[PDB]
């Protein structure tokens, strides 16, 4: 049995840490919802 | 509790309380990702949220009503991932998304690696709309993670 408990509002943080590149990947979405690399 | 906002999805079938994923509650409907709950029903205090719609190919499921989240990446601007990691504070992470190129179109993607129980954390545009859910993605040459910006219809 799973339960939910609240963790925050949904708002944009103007002081956020910025990180992460912007790659483009050729991918496939199989019948079970799993992305694979092409 | 059905106040709009971000929620943790916990369980106790293993060692203690264990965060298996995250979700967003909007307009009375609870939106998470299918692999978090595998469709099973959830509890919120007294209540019980039962699944309403789901799709294993999209890796999405909504509870107590139809999918309500319809904002999309404009593409151009950066976005924030409101990561709710297990045992840890909700934290906003700004990034500029990349691209999953598929046969049916392109999807936004965030190159952000977080523990497995962060799945279902929302991704926001600069005006606050939820544009997708973190957690379904790929592993790259470098070994770390790239998640799609998964949105419903
Ligand atoms: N792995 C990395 N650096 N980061 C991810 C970030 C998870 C963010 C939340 N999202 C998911 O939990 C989803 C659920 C399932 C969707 C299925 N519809 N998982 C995935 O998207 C991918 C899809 C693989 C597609 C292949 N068919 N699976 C994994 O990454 C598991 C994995 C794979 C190789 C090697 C490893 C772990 C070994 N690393 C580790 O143990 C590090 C601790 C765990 N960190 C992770 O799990």
């Amino acid at each position: 049995d799973m339960y939910i408990e609240r963790a925050g509002d949904i708002t944009w943080e103007k002081d956020a840490e910025v990180t992460g590149n912007s790659p483009r990947l050729d991918v496939a979405l199989d019948e079970s919802g799993d992305f694979s690399l092409v | 509790e059905t106040t709009d906002g971000v929620y943790r999805v916990m369980t106790r079938r293993l060692l203690g309380s264990t965060q298996v994923g995250v979700g967003v509650m909007q307009e009375g409907v609870f939106h998470t990702m299918w692999h978090v709950t595998k469709g099973a029903a959830l509890r919120s205090g007294e209540g019980r949220l039962d699944p309403y719609w789901g799709d294993v190919k999209q890796d999405l499921v909504s509870y107590c009503g139809p999918w309500k989240l319809d904002a999309a990446w404009d593409g151009l601007s950066e976005v924030q991932l409101l990561a709710v990691p297990p045992g840890e504070r909700a934290k906003n992470i700004q990034t500029l998304p990349g691209i999953f190129k598929t046969k049916d179109g392109d999807i936004g993607a965030v190159a952000l690696d977080y523990p497995a129980g962060t799945s279902g954390s929302p991704i926001l545009d600069k005006c606050g709309r939820v544009i997708g859910l973190y957690g379904n993605g790929v592993v790259i040459k470098n070994g770390s993670y790239v998640s799609a910006i998964t949105q419903g219809k």
